[PDB]
């Protein structure tokens, strides 16, 4: 319920924290593709997601349960799988994220 | 930051 909520809250607050800024950092934001000339990256990926758009949502009490928080989350992990290669290394930084978040997700209070 | 966007990280 609201407890599951506040599992969810606490999760975007590790993701955003000091500990994990090595590999987070590229997902606080959404993608500048200008900026980084990335001209393919709206064609590609259709539903852009982020640390932000998540955190806004959070604190906007947007989302009703954490089946939906994970599915903004697991969707931003997957727009960076979509668009880069693997040896590219945000894609090795987005899945050593992807563990943080799937491993204390898993520890859901029932 | 990116010493090559998306590519290769330089912090």
């Amino acid at each position: 319920s609201s407890e599951q909520l506040k599992h969810c809250n606490g999760i975007l607050k590790e993701l955003l924290s000091k500990k994990h800024a090595a590999y987070a950092w590229p997902f606080y934001k959404p993608v500048d593709a200008s900026a980084l000339g990335l001209h393919d990256y709206h064609d590609i990926i259709k539903h852009p997601m982020d640390l932000s758009t998540v955190k806004r949502k959070m604190e906007n009490r947007d989302y009703r349960d954490a089946q939906e928080f994970a599915a903004d989350v697991r969707l931003m992990f997957s727009n960076c799988y979509k668009y880069n290669p693997p040896d590219h290394d945000v894609v090795a930084m987005a899945r050593k994220l992807q563990d943080v978040f799937e491993f204390r997700y898993a520890k859901m209070p029932d | 930051w990116w010493i090559i966007p998306k590519v290769k990280k330089g912090c």
